[PDB]
DNA sequence: TCGAGAATCCCGGTGCCGAGGCCGCTCAATTGGTCGTAGACAGCTCTAGCACCGCTTAAACGCACGTACGCGCTGTCCCCCGCGTTTTAACCGCCAAGGGGATTACTCCCTAGTCTCCAGGCACGTGTCAGATATATACATCCGAT
DNA sequence: ATCGGATGTATATATCTGACACGTGCCTGGAGACTAGGGAGTAATCCCCTTGGCGGTTAAAACGCGGGGGACAGCGCGTACGTGCGTTTAAGCGGTGCTAGAGCTGTCTACGACCAATTGAGCGGCCTCGGCACCGGGATTCTCGA
């Protein structure tokens, strides 16, 4: 009955990231019969640091506007503004995101 | 004196990110259309449901004026023709397009 | 390969202005933004300014504004640098690099140099605290980089021969470079950081730089000058 | 009323540690939180296919580096991989 | 008058200068009107076969999320 | 030895001897109507699978395979589609 | 000593398999349960979706003085259809060709 | 004596179904850009896998040349130019336009 | 002599033709030839990338199908 | 709902031509066939031919070949229906109906008819063996049109009142359209098919055809008239 | 408005190789019971969506007008296509070798499952500070005049 | 190239409110520990199918040249679109009220997973003849040039 304190899994990985949760929603979303060990702590890791990525190329865009918070229009710069970003979310609408302010240089 | 302000216009739009068509138009308009397809039972609509709705009308519809007016650009012209929005819509396929 | 091909040396007058090309090949040229270094051998090694080819934005060292202008040409994949009104400061070897736009990427690959030759406070230090050693032939080498101020982890370190052009052997203050063997390990975070050289061969003689890009302005170090037995 | 997971507190947290002193409103916390639901379909899809295609009945690690590397691009994949294998690397050897 | 009129010229026009298109011939707006028509049969239609199935009678958000997300029409921000 | 290699052939040539008693099928064509039945397939029971899932579930049955085809094909297809099925459905319960 | 073996496609009236597609729903990682009613709909669906196109392709077969399907055909039948050319927009038969469509203002 | 043949041309090549690029070329154009990808390795390549490969690629360089001739057509040249199908893959999309 | 050259401009023009095109500028061979090579690397990284997921040596037709679908461009003949 | 609006009734003279036309609405335009009727109290229905606006084809009876031609708008969403050379025998009503590409699918929706009075076979024939029939308000009438040649289930059955569009009642020999109650119901395949009416009103007063759509030229029957006591 | 020529279409004959039918077998579908849980159904609670009303004010609407711009026409020159001749490389057939794909057998490590238990995460309050808006100020930029 | 004036753009200050970030109780989902069994790793083997090479043939590519079709620049004319201004009118906001229906909970039973035995449907192998590609000759129909 010698019962060690719960470590979380994220803590054993280095991450922010659930492990258990992305554990339980790769065995519940009808994926495969079977869920390896070393999956939700890859997967996990690869969502935080997309999360990661994205947060701060808005954070920075929000300290250009003289911001101290991040709103849906420095999510829009920080995924547009970038090649990578814009090819991954290329179908995706992001609400209240605004454009790009693109105005053709024939017309100026 | 009349003095141009399409740039003004332009340069305030694209930097607003708020809604452009008025919500209670576009709100009776989106009903009228759910209506027909509900076998004329009205259904009821969330306010979130009928916004997320004119969000991405309003995506669709700006981003197929960026790309009509590059086919008005090829053109020659400034002015954006009803040709160059159906062009547009064709090449873009029948899912980026069509609807 | 990923080759930034660079053009040959001028030997200029003032007031003139120069022209040097950065042809790229080997890679989709929108995707990475194109930085461009100056190294004098009074200051070292300066971060001018990069452009993005995806939206032709740049950002520019304030020490370089107005003098310097980038612009970026989607046709032939070439980036240009303009140098207006020449002084005798502006004699140097100015590299172009490429740096993805991910934010723990480095500059990767370096063009081979254009010399020219002419007939502030608010930014982050570097202090190499060897200025020079001495080493043998296989014993250990250990060379830090303490900060002014808290970078996160974006920090690299460059190896440059005399008369080449530098050459990435870590990224984001541990990772490994493609093409770098295992003897060369970085550590730290926050405001120091370090460089082990494991098991030192005949050609690991060169100057060893670090670069921060975590902050507005990327400033590289001072420089270790490393001799061998 | 059910007890609504989310993303938020993760998202949170990630944000004080690459931005101490930036906040989030909560239509960027929403946004954010479909970010990574959407990503995590992609991959998890993706891996599925993958683990299919080979006649396999588990999802490894692996078939997430090659869903990953099917999936992202660029030198984004090249940054998720390196995430997850030193995550994986330090999470066996504990 | 039409609920279609209910999308007006100056909605349009802000829709089009937003698109960054300078000048606008008349019959844009006809036009406009029948492909926002259009698209909005599209997704109502699906949203409306979502919540069918679901022995609703209330179109929520995540109907008109999912029926954007199966034109590959992704949209962030209303769950999901 | 050689393995199992299942397909839809037999089954595609069955219907094609009862719309058209006298036309037969290249091998070429015949690998294109196999690829196409697994790809319907695949679109129809991915998207009954999120049907199943978006309402909490965890049966695909009939009502999710009709609801699917009516988010999938087009049309009159659609609408054909269903007839066919509900007939079969109900045949099936009645036998 | 049980009955005689009926298939499940002859109990529903069906050319294609029920069985088979109630396996390959089993073994898809779909849900965790399938219904008994689901195979059934679906094989009847694909049954009647290769029918259409089947009898539209030896439609063209017909008109092209042929008795044989070839790819060609398949693709005249598929693309001649609105419906049929919305279902299969992003897909690519091979050797089957395009159909033949000069701009009217180059004559 | 010449009289145009462009339309025999295109009349006969829209009732043809094989292959317009020679076998062996893009056979080997595909193996040297599959050595950029295999850590300098040689691969090997089923025959049906370098056919599958040419079939998509004649397909998609087929239906981009109708699209970027229809933007010919708009501008009012009948002379097809690169900018033509550069402005038909930016429209096409990020996943339909550029590759 | 490079292997994008073997794409000559008399297969370049058929493919042309075959899409309907009446006048070709001469400018339009090394622009189909770079839309070819971006095609095809786009294409064979996936397949190789699925190939070498399989601990194979042998890009298969099925790996090029799967590296078609999965950037919408479903191919019918093929197998799958 | 679906509706096609035809023009009003034309008087002419012989040798010249008329264009009739049948603008649509309430659906998607180019997804539908539009089929085109005509109807004289000499021979009955005939089937002109169709046009398939998504791509603009048409097909023809022979019969009709040359003396008519259909073409199509997709901007007004209208199909026009040139008869040139008018001949005494054109005197009839014109019906356009809308029909779906696919092949179970019949002449779902119809026009109200453009009567034109003009001022002076290796086919399928569909034979209905009763033409004219007497009920009282509560019995059974059945109605059997057996065929030619062979058609695989692609038989419908149309009711007609006096000087009215046709309605369609069964399709695909078995199948009931949208809007028509469950007393009507079809029956038969490969030669022989059969309509039962189970329990008949005043409303079931009018004229009963059918129409195979099997093969090429599209063939109506001779007609049923039943009157109701 | 006609005449040699080109193009297109139709018909008979040949050969071949691929479609289609047949046979053996084996494994996957059918049959027949059993069991447990998923979901259908009834009932109840309370959220949130619909409906109405007054009022304000910002936005839409209508009209007049000037000018920016679409469009047609014309001329020039340049570049693309057709044609004929020569070069070259794809292709086909034959042949050989071996790399590697695919199958089979064995073992053991990894993962599902179960039970217990506790702490991470979520609903719910709550106070304060970031951003929106209004106002005044200065810097810079265009428009007219010279 | 220079000067004066209206005005768009950027910047500092106030104030204000509502949303965001933090604190707390609780409960349910994740972790710890243990067992069982089968999925997959690994080794060995077999054969197949991919690569490489050689020789000849011939059709396709390449190249040069000349003519004319068409891209492009410029110009003139008329029409239609932006802009401004005064009138109108619907959107929106608050406020109330009502009730339909979403969501939850509890019961119970039908239906689907599972398992064991059996057999026949489908797949591999093989074998044969006929549909189609090809080739060669004759009827039909448009075209440039008198």
């Amino acid at each position: 009955k010698a019962r060690a304190k719960a470590k979380t899994r994220s803590s054993r990985a280095g991450l922010q990231f659930p492990v258990g949760r992305v554990h339980r929603l790769l065995r519940k979303g009808n994926y495969s019969e079977r869920v390896g060990a070393g999956a939700p702590v890859y997967l996990a890791a690869v969502l935080e640091y997309l999360t990661a990525e994205i947060l701060e190329l808005a954070g920075n865009a929000a300290r250009d506007n003289k911001k101290t918070r991040i709103i849906p229009r420095h999510l829009q710069l920080a995924i547009r503004n970038d090649e990578e970003l814009n090819k991954l979310l290329g179908r995706v609408t992001i609400a209240q995101g605004g454009v790009l302010p693109n105005i053709q240089a024939v017309l100026l | 004196r009349r003095r141009q302000g399409w740039l003004k216009e332009i340069r305030k739009l694209q930097k607003s990110t708020h809604l452009l068509i008025r919500k209670l138009p576009f709100s009776r308009l989106a009903r009228e259309i759910c209506v027909k397809f509900t076998r004329g039972v009205d259904f009821n609509w969330q306010a979130q449901a009928l916004l997320a709705l004119q969000e991405a009308a309003e995506a669709f519809l700006v981003h197929l004026f960026e790309d009509a007016y590059l086919l008005t650009l090829h053109a020659g012209r400034v002015t954006l023709f009803p040709k160059d929005v159906q062009l547009a819509r064709r090449i873009r396929g029948l899912e980026e397009g069509l609807g | 390969e990923v080759q930034l091909q660079q053009s040959g040396p001028e030997l200029v007058e003032p007031g003139t202005s120069v022209k040097m090309p950065c042809k790229a090949s080997g890679y989709t040229f929108t995707s990475y933004t194109i930085q461009w270094v100056k190294q004098t051998p009074r200051q070292g090694l300066e971060w001018i300014g990069y452009i993005y080819p995806y939206n032709a934005g740049t950002k520019y060292n304030e020490k370089f504004k107005g003098k310097a202008t980038l612009t970026s040409d989607k046709s032939s994949s070439t980036v240009y640098m303009e140098l207006s009104s020449l002084t005798s400061e502006d004699s140097a070897v100015y590299y172009c690099a490429r740096k993805s736009s991910r934010l723990r990427s480095t500059l990767d690959y370096w063009g081979q140099g254009t010399s020219v030759t002419v007939s502030g406070s608010m930014d982050i230090k570097m202090t190499q605290s060897p200025s020079s050693m001495h080493a043998s032939l296989g014993e250990r080498v250990t060379i830090t980089c303490k900060a002014s101020q808290d970078i996160r982890s974006y920090l690299s370190w460059y190896q440059q021969k005399p008369w080449k052009s530098p050459k990435t052997l870590i990224y984001y203050a541990t990772s490994l470079a493609d093409g770098v063997p295992s003897r060369f390990s970085g550590s730290g975070s926050g405001q120091d950081f370090s460089l082990t050289i494991n098991n030192l061969e005949s050609d690991d003689t060169a100057t060893y730089y670090c670069l921060q890009h975590g902050e507005s302005p990327y400033t590289f170090g001072s420089g270790t000058k490393l001799e061998i037995k | 009323r059910s007890r609504k997971e989310s993303y938020s507190i993760y998202v949170y947290k990630v944000l004080k540690q690459v931005h101490p002193d930036t906040g989030i409103s909560s239509k960027a916390m929403g946004i954010m939180n479909s970010f990574v639901n959407d990503i995590f379909e992609r991959i998890a899809g993706e891996a599925s296919r993958l683990a299919h295609y080979n006649k396999r009945s588990t999802i490894t690690s692996r078939e997430i580096q090659t869903a990953v590397r099917l999936l992202l691009p660029g030198e984004l994949a090249k940054h998720a991989v390196s995430e997850g294998t030193k995550a994986v690397t330090k999470y066996t050897s504990a | 008058r039409d609920n279609i009129q209910g999308i007006t010229k100056p909605a349009i026009r802000r829709l089009a200068r937003r698109g960054g298109v300078k000048r606008i011939s008349g019959l844009i707006y006809e036009e406009t009107r029948g492909v926002l028509k259009v698209f909005l049969e599209n997704v109502i239609r699906d949203a409306v076969t979502y919540t069918e199935h679901a022995k609703r009678k209330t179109v929520t958000a995540m109907d008109v999320v999912y029926a954007l997300k199966r034109q590959g029409r992704t949209l962030y921000g209303f769950g999901g």
